[PDB]
């Protein structure tokens, strides 16, 4: 047997080689907070929300990009893990605009949910926030780039699954904007799925925009009939 | 308070207690209906250092 045993919160579990920390933590039925990791996209490791602490190791590792080894003990509820989560949440909410009432992601927002669950309760940022120029990328995806957090799921989706290679990250530093650098109309057969993978309200559905709110919607499962994929 | 002295005397005799010193009708001793604007204090965790939520 090539499988190795690792430890999470003092509990042993048996994982495969090449398995990251987050996959083992999901194997023991816990969810490490994340913004840029996706189970169907490549690992970017830039949001730094998934930082956890391995014991006897004075540096936090990214659980979405660190392979495990035999004998490792992972503390997912220690003090420094919560401190790192609060710091990353504060940095993410430092430049986020006060647009929650007028944003369609409200009620199903990842940023709000993990800010309540793992972030702090007040903002120490007393300066003026940034403002990003909006873009027009088609008649289906309403775009407001001021609310983006540079998670780069746009980029990986456009370069790996859709394979259109139109989206990119222009500029350097905090002024870097996720866009196409020109008035490029991003149209493809799988464009609207980016609205699924945006954790913030930067990309929204244009026909659905300013129409409803997720907490008052009943969900009924069904099958598509427009195409024969089912 | 605007009652006459003979009515006050009959009232005090009939009650047996001094009624004008403790009147049940409110008068100009009450607080005014308009107030200066207040400035509320802050809570004990309104701090910029060592204010982590895990503590
Ligand atoms: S995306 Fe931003 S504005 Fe919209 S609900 Fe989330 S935190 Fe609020
Ligand atoms: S617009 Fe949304 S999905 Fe695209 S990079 Fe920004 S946060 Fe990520
Ligand atoms: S989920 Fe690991 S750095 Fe973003
Ligand atoms: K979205």
């Amino acid at each position: 047997s090539n499988l190795i045993e690792v430890f999470v919160d003092g509990q042993s579990v048996m994982v495969e080689p090449g398995t990251t920390v987050l996959q083992a933590c999901e194997k023991v039925g816990m969810q490490i907070p994340r913004f840029c990791y996706h189970e169907r996209l490549s690992v970017a490791g830039n949001c730094r929300m998934c930082l956890v602490e391995i014991e006897k190791a004075p540096k936090v590792v990214a659980a979405c990009a660190m392979p495990v080894m035999k004998g490792w003990n992972i503390l997912t509820n220690s003090e420094k893990t919560k401190k790192a989560r609060e710091g990353v949440m504060e940095f993410l909410l430092a430049n986020h605009p006060l647009d929650c009432p007028i944003c369609d992601q409200g009620g199903e927002c990842d940023l709000q949910d993990q800010s309540m669950m793992f972030g702090s309760d007040r903002s120490r940022f007393l300066e003026g926030k940034r403002a990003v120029e909006d873009k027009n990328i088609g008649p289906l995806v309403k775009t407001i780039m001021t609310r983006c957090i540079q998670c780069t799921r746009c980029i990986r989706f456009a370069s790996e699954i859709a394979g259109v290679d139109d989206l990119g990250t222009t500029g350097r530093g905090n002024d870097m904007q996720v866009g196409t650098y020109i008035e490029k109309m991003f149209m493809s057969e799988l464009s609207g799925n980016i609205i699924d993978i945006c954790p913030v309200g930067a990309l929204t559905s244009k026909p659905y925009a300013f129409t409803a709110r997720p907490w008052e919607t009943r969900k009924t499962e069904s099958i598509d009939v427009m195409d024969a994929v089912g | 308070a605007s009652a006459t002295r003979l009515i006050q005397g009959l009232r005090n005799w009939a009650s047996g207690r001094d009624l004008q010193a403790k009147l049940q009708l409110r008068y100009q001793e009450i607080s005014k209906r308009t107030q200066p604007p207040p400035k509320l204090p802050v809570g004990p965790s309104h701090r910029l250092s060592n204010n982590y939520y895990c503590a």
